[PDB]
């Protein structure tokens, strides 16, 4: 469905971002973190490490990942890291590579995201 | 091999206890010892990992002392379908289950003082083997209670090489630096009494500490932010000064277990 909706159906897609936006917000702001666009906010992979720990009710301890990556390869590392805990809690690996979301690819950080809100759109 | 563990076949499974993150426990039988099972939840397990397991488990199994409560055995993986671990039965279930699940009497605080001594001494012992077992977390839900009310620190909860290594499931008992450092980089004696404060908060609260916050939240706001326990009114001098040295922001000024144990050793009924 993903690919069909993301290239043929514009008005859908902005039903889909907001729907994200508002799915990690309610997630992040526990943490006082705010999203504001889905295009960059995801690619340094924090946001992502702290949403699963937010979703799947763990702590991640400060020194397993970057939590202010100063280059490309830490951002790539912090996502590898991020797919790797949604394979713990059950999800297939991620069709992306890593690296497709810190390049800040669109459809690849909104499948993801997508696949997140599917799985976990009931957590309190 | 040295040992060859115990035979999976000869296990009797009677009643699913529990679940989480870690694996499934259930209440067995086994060579006519009530028993409980801990069948791990591992993904991508190896060769690696299981030569692992088979070299972790003898460390668990610890006989020498009331207060630590041993691996009864361990079933390896092949040919066992899961690494799988094996305790005897604990009537009241961990601290936690006694504390915050209780459907019967509340229990005393002379017991509770009891299981402060209980655990101190427990720790006191661990704390005297080199190396120290890795990856031990001590926290209310990694105590036992046995039947005639001993604590007795489980050494079934601790968590193996290839468990969940970036996951932290029980930080409100961590220490702050714990939470940010590689446990190569801490002193895990000093990390130790910190958990130990905690469990001296709950103790005299009753309540689970930061229950209103998820696992994540209190992670961040510890490590971060400065979030810690709120030390309860109306307690004695010794205890409210034991739980704030024993809870020193400063890992170097927090007492060793066997400095503390003579302190609730005068605290007891006798």
């Amino acid at each position: 469905a993903f690919d069909t909706l993301f290239d043929h159906a514009p008005d859908k897609l902005n039903v889909v971002k907001k729907t994200l936006i508002t799915f990690v917000n309610k997630h992040l702001n526990k943490l006082n973190l705010e999203v504001t666009e889905l295009e960059t906010q995801f690619a340094d992979g924090v946001y992502l490490v702290l949403l699963m720990g937010l979703l799947e009710g763990y702590f991640v301890p400060l020194h397993s990942f970057f939590l202010t990556p100063d280059s490309f390869e830490q951002k790539v590392l912090n996502v590898s890291f991020a797919f790797e805990l949604m394979q713990d809690g059950g999800l297939e690996k991620p069709k992306p590579r890593p690296e497709d979301i810190v390049n800040c690819d669109l459809k690849s950080t909104l499948r993801v995201l997508y696949n997140l809100f599917t799985k976990y759109r009931n957590v309190e | 091999n040295k040992h060859s563990g115990i035979d999976f076949k000869q296990l009797n499974f009677l009643t699913k206890l529990n679940e989480n993150h870690s694996g499934e426990w259930w209440k067995g039988r086994w060579q006519g010892n009530d028993i409980v099972v801990k069948v791990l939840k591992v993904r991508d397990w190896s060769t690696r990992k299981s030569r692992d397991f088979n070299e972790e488990c003898p460390r668990l199994r610890i006989f020498s002392h009331p207060n630590v409560l041993p691996v009864l055995g361990a079933c390896q993986s092949p040919p066992a379908p899961h690494p799988t671990l094996i305790t005897h039965w604990m009537p009241y279930g961990s601290l936690y289950n006694v504390l915050h699940e209780g459907t019967n009497f509340v229990v005393d605080q002379s017991q509770a003082v009891k299981f402060a001594l209980d655990m101190a001494r427990g720790m006191a012992f661990l704390h005297t083997l080199e190396p120290l077992i890795p990856r031990h977390a001590l926290n209310s839900r990694s105590v036992m209670i046995d039947e005639d009310m001993t604590a007795r620190i489980s050494m079934a909860d601790v968590k193996f090489s290839f468990q969940s290594p970036g996951r932290m499931y029980a930080p409100a008992w961590v220490a702050p630096e714990a939470l940010q450092k590689k446990p190569e980089d801490t002193n895990r004696r000093s990390a130790d009494m910190w958990s130990f404060a905690v469990l001296l908060w709950e103790l005299v609260t009753r309540e689970v500490p930061f229950a209103d916050l998820s696992n994540m939240e209190i992670g961040m706001k510890v490590a971060l932010e400065g979030l810690r326990p709120t030390i309860p009114p109306g307690i004695s001098p010794h205890v409210s000064k034991l739980m704030k040295i024993c809870m020193n922001e400063d890992p170097a000024k927090r007492p060793k277990f066997d400095m503390i144990v003579p302190i609730l050793e005068k605290m007891q009924d006798k």
